[PDB]
DNA sequence: TACAGATTTTATGTTTAGATCTTTTATGCTTGCTT
DNA sequence: AGCAAGCATAAAAGATCTAAACATAAAATCTGTA
């Protein structure tokens, strides 16, 4: 053997082909009816997603209680119609319809902040063609989905997109020309249409843009069936990456989902709750099941002014629609929480969900922890920060060096000595408390509440070998440590 | 830098053990430690250092400080030659004074020069 | 007596947290979080609903310790109702979070009842085939810790993905994420906010001396019969910890002024509990906690103070020449040249003013500031100690700095003490006192 | 405690505290164990005792100065703790994993998990420390490395019935001081006084010396006869107090540097040992002063040319005296680092001092004799890998001490002092 | 005609050579001034 | 002639990064010929 400079034992290599799908046949000409073959366009693979179904299910289960507001928590959630994406909706079935029922290639390119309903306007889209394909009023196609965030390499959109519409595993260079032959050159007559949803098109083209271009470019030949609807979280990607006479060149239909309004954010979540709302329920008061119509009949509402707070707070800060969603989960479980721990129900006259609840949803999510934590910090930590605040003062500087904390600490526990608290603590500060121990030059738990502050995200000090000289500048904004500190008797007082 | 030296170092002693010799190891002092199990005979390393003027003397001492740690073994012995353009003043000044103390156990001075004497 | 013996193994293993769950023991101030956190979980694996938790708080602060006594806690009687799966962000990567994950899922999948096998892409789509897809579902609980980590600002397609399995998969997955970073939020980029939940628990923090009196008597008060000396350590403890005036309620009071943090207590007193002979000796230990101010007094003696306390009188001689030097300087640097001409002048006006101390050469003196750097009393004028990834120290190390190419003795250092530090520690009685103040 | 505490000289709270946390029962141990302290503090000493006293604590003992990178150190523990599970039980069957397929601290933590899980066969729970002596003498060293180490425990099973558990001994406390909010539990090991030093010095150097050959020789030579047991041993021990008491300023608190020193001049002070001087140690003092005089831990300074010794003299005014050299001359400032300047300054100031023959010019000879000093480093430029010499923006600057460039100048019987006298002497 | 054995293809790993950048101190220029 | 103070700015040292050169390796694929 030869003794090797290095060595790799953990290379894990897959069983992915070379040859492209261009040299498979002897000719253009020789290319079968690709529709008919059995491994192509699905034929092959229908329950290969079904071998690891059950590698996740379990026989055994108790009669778990479902509370009347499980049934809102459980309806209230991203999977769980259409309101308002009824504009858009419209344009992209129309375009995806107009491409297929001609045999013709197109691109859309749909554009918007996340939460909007681009993905699920997008998949029912798909859903209504593939419902119209199936009617035979249109050619059959097929559906592939790939999210660029959903993959190791950006370079696996090619793998994946091959080897859903061939069955091969090919390399990605090899499916990429697969791909090529297969859109430029195999005839119509033995092609089926693709409908292509490149969600999340912003992880694709981050390093060398060749997949926008590759993806946008396969709309345009004439053989090619493709129909690509591209996802992407800024309206200008394609002008910016491929450049403007490129896209020119593409023609793409372009639709923009902005953020939802208030109203139309509350009509989305009054939908998701239309017949719970306002309903009726039978509750075993011995052990809080909820039946849906000792039992008592109890009526299940959630206030509309709840839904308008939560509607108009989302609109106005995100537009979201998953955020409104789980502000009114997260009220649901509160209202749960506390229903649950008034009854005693455990787990295995009316209810109502409060506007209480929903504005302490919205609170746990705008509040910051930042002034709440510095209010318990330690003596030790919240004179540090006192001190940082002094020099911040004295000297009108963002970044402090830490010789600075460390004589304004000596400072000002020498000049108000004369103040209770400090006269009784310098002595646990400088000495441990013991007579045995000297005088130190850092107060006790200086490195301790130096990297408490550090670690907290409070604080950021520049990497340097002199302790003495590394600078330290707060990561927050000023004024809530200066009510922090102002919260505290004793540095309020000194 | 440290590392380099001794993977080089350990990947030529290797090498040079394999072919006289006539599996696969870590290119760090375990080889040294190893040596007698894996080869069956004792270690006679001896080291030489081309252009000492050159070498950054930082990663220089490192590195015999780092090959001291190899002196816990009783099978291996190492010997170092430090081809020197100047006067060993300079090395005095740019090692430590622990590498200094360290290398004076055993050191001979050798006037290498082929105008030497004319 | 071996009751002595079972007595002081059993509260080694009460501080230590290794006895058995159900007898385990929370701390009335977090006894209200660890309700959520049991909440939360109870409401993945027993009524299967998904969840996406991030637990904030400092090191230490019991994210962990709380996280595992619930998921022993619902082990126990829901055994085959859930798979753990446990990341953290210090020893896994972006690329090996996948393997990590999916060998995980394996092992997990083997023990209640391949993932693993096949190349980094092959894998990924493999457990995202199983989880991002009478009898029920096996529920998923991530144990993410460090998720500051994996939430960096170039990529976020794990949290992404495992966020993504939370709201549109079939299979019940509760992920809770530990981190110390309060604005964890702002990490995530805006379509992992979108997919995160919001739902931060920020860990409950010591407000009170009381709660950390309450703390350290349940740590301390063994509640199971099994010494003859277990009333009698209770009555013990129990009277030096009722009395504000006692050396253990000092010592409680100074950690919640300085470190207000029971690990540092149980630190400071598993020893105690450990040197402690007899039953006698223990009792002593606890009323005077005299191995308490050792423990405190060891701990600070590598320190500045503790490493000049340990230095000979030429090493105090040219520090203190060096600190002269460098308060002389309007950048604080320094080199050999300007501090051993400031000692030769020190010596030679000491010898003066006069059985005489020695004057040692440049030869006798590099030793000594070699001594001196390597104690870090001083730096480079310009040095980064240790860089902050493997990345960073590895471009440091390919770089060749300028430090080491100029000459030992012009090499421009940086003190770590400054004079009036000197000051103060040296005693009044040292030669070198009035040489202190410039 | 079932645990034995061994009688260090001068270590009895760490051996107190080592014996506290490190216990054969994996319950009262801590993950993680810290101890902390400088060069010569005994505490790899202090561990080798506690564990010599305790057979019944497995032990795998790791040294990562000889491990460079965090990968060859991870290979080393997952090849070390299977050589040491192997060696304890030797009648479990056990399959072979690779040490060097661990790449990544998860793959350690599966290697781990793989090799602890064929053990389940033990009855009871056990606990392997791995010892890594000087975790901060890593070369490749940064401070995201530990945060590794400590959550490392964490992943691996904690049902297993073999527990690892950590020990570093690390060696500045500016490292430790970066992992404070982890609350490891540490043991700090203080530098050792003037005393306990001397003692640590006599009980380990003393038998060791009072053995040595020169002795052995000298004492038949000098046709000496007297107590071997014991008048030796306080030779021996006299000689090293007279080492300590002379030497302690210069090598400080410093063991191996005092060990030296006495390796160094012991030979010389038994060479020195006779019939009269033997008896009285005041005597054989006074008869070996010089040894103890100077320290001696030293090991025409450059054979250049005349115009090599003549550019470098050159340089070195160049670059430590101002650019006034158009008033009076050729018709301290020492201290700091040299200023740069350019090629035509340095020649024109080695024509000004070259010697006449009527003037030097510039030859090949020249230059080439002044890029050979800049190849033997002795003059350095502003340069950054690429070096190009004839670019008009790289300057050039000296790198020889005044003690190297006076001794040049005086041995071309040139006055460089007189030259830098005007600012100072 | 199927073959092992040699080669290519695809996929990362290790190390050195060269680049741009921020950060901080040196530096020529300008202004004011006396020999 | 000779020089101190203020200013802008070219520059040194080094953090941070890219990428070519150097290197290894499993799967597929070319290539002989018995
Ligand atoms: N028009 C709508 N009607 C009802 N529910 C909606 C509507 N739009 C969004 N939602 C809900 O909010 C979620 C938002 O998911 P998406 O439609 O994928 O948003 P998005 O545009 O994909 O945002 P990204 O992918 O992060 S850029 C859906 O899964 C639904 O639960
Ligand atoms: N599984 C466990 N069982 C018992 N005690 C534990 C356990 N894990 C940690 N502890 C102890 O709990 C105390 C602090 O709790 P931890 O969970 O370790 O801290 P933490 O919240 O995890 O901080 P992090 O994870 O480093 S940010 C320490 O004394 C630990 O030894
Ligand atoms: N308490 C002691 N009693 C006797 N000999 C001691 C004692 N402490 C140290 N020594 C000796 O002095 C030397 C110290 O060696 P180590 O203990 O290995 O030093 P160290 O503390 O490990 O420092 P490093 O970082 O390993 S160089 C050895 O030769 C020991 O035999
Ligand atoms: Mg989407
Ligand atoms: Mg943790
Ligand atoms: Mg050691």
């Amino acid at each position: 053997p030869v003794i090797r400079k290095f060595t790799k034992k953990n290379v894990a290599r897959a069983k992915k082909k070379y040859t492209p799908f261009s040299k498979r046949f002897k000719s253009i000409a020789a290319i079968p009816d690709l529709t008919s073959l059995p491994e192509f366009y699905g034929n092959s693979s229908e329950l290969m997603a079904s071998r690891f179904e059950n590698k996740l299910k379990t026989t055994q289960k108790h009669q778990i209680v479902e509370t009347i507001f499980s049934k809102v928590k459980k309806q209230l959630n991203s999977s769980y119609y259409l309101p308002a994406r009824e504009n858009e909706f419209a344009s992209i079935y129309l375009s995806a319809y107009s491409a297929i029922e001609s045999d013709s290639a197109t691109t859309i390119y749909v554009a918007g902040t996340p939460g909007v309903g681009k993905t699920l306007t997008v998949r029912e889209v798909v859903k209504e063609l593939l419902s119209s394909s199936a009617q035979r009023e249109i050619p059959d196609f097929l559906y592939v989905e790939i999210n660029g965030l959903k993959m190791v390499k950006p370079t696996d959109c090619y793998e994946t997109l091959w080897n859903k519409v061939s069955g091969e595993r090919l390399t990605w260079a090899a499916s990429m020309e697969s791909l090529e032959f297969y859109f430029k050159r195999v005839p119509k007559n033995k092609k089926k249409t693709i409908v292509v949803l490149l969600d999340e098109l912003d992880a694709m083209v981050t390093k060398s843009q060749d997949i926008m271009y590759n993806f946008f470019n396969w709309t345009t030949y004439e053989n090619a069936k493709l129909i690509v609807i591209a996802v992407a979280n800024t309206m200008d990607l394609p002008e910016r990456q491929l450049g403007n006479k490129i896209t020119s060149r593409i023609g793409f239909t372009r639709i923009m989902f902005t953020g939802y309004t208030h109203e139309e954010l509350k009509n989305i979540i009054d939908l998701r709750l239309k017949g719970l709302n306002d309903s009726f329920f039978y509750v075993d008061t011995k052990t809080g099941n909820a039946i849906l119509i000792d039992v008592r009949k109890v009526r299940l509402r959630m206030s509309a002014d709840a839904i308008e707070i939560a509607s108009r707070k989302v609109a106005s800060v995100s537009g979201d629609a998953r955020r409104a969603l789980k502000v009114c989960k997260r009220a649901a479980e509160i209202a749960e929480k506390h229903y649950m721990a008034k009854h005693g129900y455990g787990y295995d006259g009316v209810q109502t969900v409060h506007i209480t609840h929903v504005m302490k949803a919205l609170n746990e999510t705008l509040n910051s922890h930042v002034i709440t934590f510095m209010t318990r910090l330690s003596f030790t930590a919240k004179l540090f920060i006192y001190a940082l605040l002094n020099l911040m003062k004295k000297n009108g500087s963002q970044e402090q060096e830490l010789g600075d904390i460390v004589d304004e600490i000596k400072l000002l526990i020498e000049v108000n000595g004369s103040n209770k608290f400090v006269m009784e603590i310098a002595k646990t500060l400088f000495q441990q408390g013991s007579d045995n121990i000297s005088e130190q030059l850092r107060i006790i738990s200086w490195d301790f509440v130096l990297n408490q502050l550090l670690d907290a995200g409070i604080l950021f000090k520049q990497t340097m070998k002199n302790d003495r000289i590394c600078c330290v500048k707060l990561n927050i904004s000023v004024e809530e440590a200066k009510r922090a500190m102002n919260e505290d008797e004793t540095l309020r007082n000194l | 830098n440290v590392r380099m030296m001794l993977r080089r170092s350990m990947y030529k002693l290797y090498s040079a053990a394999d072919a006289e010799e006539h599996n696969d190891v870590s290119y760090d002092l375990s080889l040294v430690e190893n040596f007698k199990r894996l080869f069956g005979k004792d270690l006679a390393m001896v080291f030489n250092f081309k252009d000492v003027d050159s070498i950054n003397f930082n990663t220089l001492d490192n590195f015999i400080i780092l090959l001291k740690s190899a002196f816990k073994y009783d099978h291996v012995k190492i010997s170092l030659i430090f081809n020197i353009n100047t006067n060993l003043s300079n090395i005095e000044k740019n090692l430590r004074q622990s590498t200094i103390r360290l290398l004076k156990r055993n050191y001979h001075k050798l006037d290498v020069s082929s105008n030497k004497g004319f | 007596d071996p009751g002595f013996g079972s007595l002081q193994r059993r509260l080694l293993q009460q501080l230590y947290g290794t006895l058995p769950t159900d007898e385990k023991i929370i701390f009335t101030y977090l006894q209200d979080c660890q309700q959520e956190i049991d909440r939360i979980i109870k409401q993945s694996i027993i009524q299967k609903e998904s969840h996406s938790v991030i637990l904030v708080g400092p090191r230490q602060s019991y994210k962990t310790y709380l996280l595992d006594y619930e998921l022993s806690l619902l082990q126990q009687s829901y055994k085959e109702q859930f798979i753990t799966i446990r990341l953290n962000g210090f020893i896994h990567s972006e690329q090996t979070a996948i393997n990590g994950i999916a060998t995980q899922l394996e092992q997990q999948l083997q023990k209640i009842h391949t993932i693993s096998s096949g190349s980094l892409t092959e894998v990924f789509e493999k457990i995202l085939l199983l989880l991002d897809s009478s009898i029920t579902k096996i529920t998923v609980v991530f144990i993410f810790d460090e998720i500051d980590t994996f939430a960096g600002p170039v990529r976020q397609t794990l949290l992404y993905n495992l966020f993504d399995m939370v709201e549109h998969s079939r299979v019940p997955v509760c992920i809770f994420g530990c981190t110390t970073k309060l604005n964890i939020l702002e990490y995530l980029e805006k379509r992992v906010k979108s997919r995160f939940s919001q739902r931060v628990i920020y860990m409950p923090q010591i407000q009170n001396l009381d709660d950390m009196v309450d703390a350290v008597r349940n740590l301390l008060t063994v509640r199971s019969e099994i010494s003859p000396w277990v009333s009698q350590w209770n009555e013990t403890l129990e009277k030096e910890l009722s009395d504000p005036r006692s050396n253990l309620n000092r010592h409680i009071r100074m950690n919640f002024e300085t470190f207000r943090s029971l690990p540092t207590l149980k630190n400071s007193i598993i020893p105690l509990v450990a040197t402690s002979k007899n039953f006698g000796s223990l009792c002593t230990a606890i009323k005077s906690c005299s191995f308490l101010d050792i423990y405190n007094k060891n701990q600070l003696s590598n320190n500045l103070t503790g490493r000049l306390q340990s230095l000979s009188d030429l090493e105090l001689a040219i520090l203190i020449s060096a600190a002269r030097v460098a308060l002389r300087a309007k950048d604080g640097s320094f080199n050999f040249n300007l501090a051993y001409a400031e000692y030769e002048k020190m010596i030679k006006a000491i010898n003066s003013r006069i059985n005489t101390i020695k004057l040692w050469l440049k030869k006798d003196v590099k030793n000594v500031w070699e001594n001196l750097v390597q104690l870090d009393f001083f730096t480079e004028k310009s040095a980064v100690g240790l860089r902050d990834n493997a990345t960073a120290a590895f471009y440091a190390s390919n770089y060749q700095f300028q430090g080491t190419m100029i000459p030992f003795d012009l090499r421009s250092y940086q003190m770590q003490i400054i004079l009036q530090e000197l000051r103060r520690i040296i005693p009044k009685s040292n030669m070198y006192y009035s040489w202190t103040q410039l | 405690m079932n645990v034995t505490t061994p009688e260090v000289a001068f270590r009895e709270y760490q051996t107190n505290c080592l014996a506290s946390y490190i216990s054969a029962d994996p319950d009262i141990t801590p993950s993680n164990l810290i101890l902390q302290g400088y060069s010569g503090t005994g505490k790899t000493y202090t561990l080798k005792k506690y564990f010599n006293a305790n057979p019944n604590l497995h032990a795998v003992w790791l040294e990562p100065v000889e491990l460079v990178s965090w990968k060859p150190l991870l290979q080393a523990i997952a090849r070390t703790v299977q050589y040491k599970l192997k060696t304890l039980y030797p009648n479990i069957p056990t399959t072979d994993y690779d040490p060097l397929q661990v790449e990544e601290p998860f793959l350690l933590v599966k290697t781990l998990h793989n090799i602890f899980v064929q053990y389940e066969s033990l009855q009871e729970k056990t606990c392997l420390f791995l010892i890594l002596d000087g975790f901060d003498s890593l070369q490749d060293l940064d401070a995201a490395l530990f945060n590794k180490y400590i959550k490392l425990n964490e992943l691996l099973p904690k049902d297993s019935k073999i527990n690892i558990k950590f020990i570093y001994t690390m060696l500045e406390t500016s490292f430790l001081q970066r992992y404070s909010t982890h609350c490891i539990p540490t043991v700090m090991f203080p530098r050792y006084n003037v005393d306990e030093v001397s003692t640590i010095l006599v009980m380990s150097r003393c038998g060791e010396l009072m053995e040595d050959s020169c002795l052995r020789k000298r004492i038949i030579e000098e046709q000496i006869t007297d107590c071997t047991d014991d008048q030796f041993q306080n030779v021996a021990a006299n000689f090293i107090h007279l080492i300590v008491q002379a030497f302690h300023s210069y090598t400080g608190n410093d063991i191996f540097a005092l060990n030296d020193l006495i390796d160094f001049k012991w030979p010389k002070y038994v060479s020195r040992i006779t019939k009269e001087n033997i008896f009285e140690p005041l005597a054989l003092y006074k008869s070996a002063i010089k040894l103890f005089l100077s320290t001696d831990d030293n090991l025409q300074t450059y054979d250049l040319s005349i115009i090599s010794k003549y550019l470098l003299i050159a340089s070195y005014i160049c670059s430590y005296l101002e650019p006034r050299y158009d008033a009076s001359i050729f018709s301290n400032p020492r201290y700091l680092q040299p200023s740069l300047f350019a090629i035509e300054r340095l020649l024109a100031i080695f024509q000004a001092i070259f010697p006449i023959q009527s003037l030097m010019k510039a030859n090949i000879e020249v230059f080439q004799n002044l890029s050979e000093l800049h190849t033997l480093k002795l003059i350095a430029t502003t340069m950054n890998k690429n070096i190009d010499y004839l670019s008009p923006k790289v300057r050039w600057k000296v790198n020889v001490p005044w003690e190297i460039i006076k001794e040049i100048s005086e041995s071309v019987h040139f006055n460089i002092s007189d030259y830098f006298s005007d600012i100072h002497e």
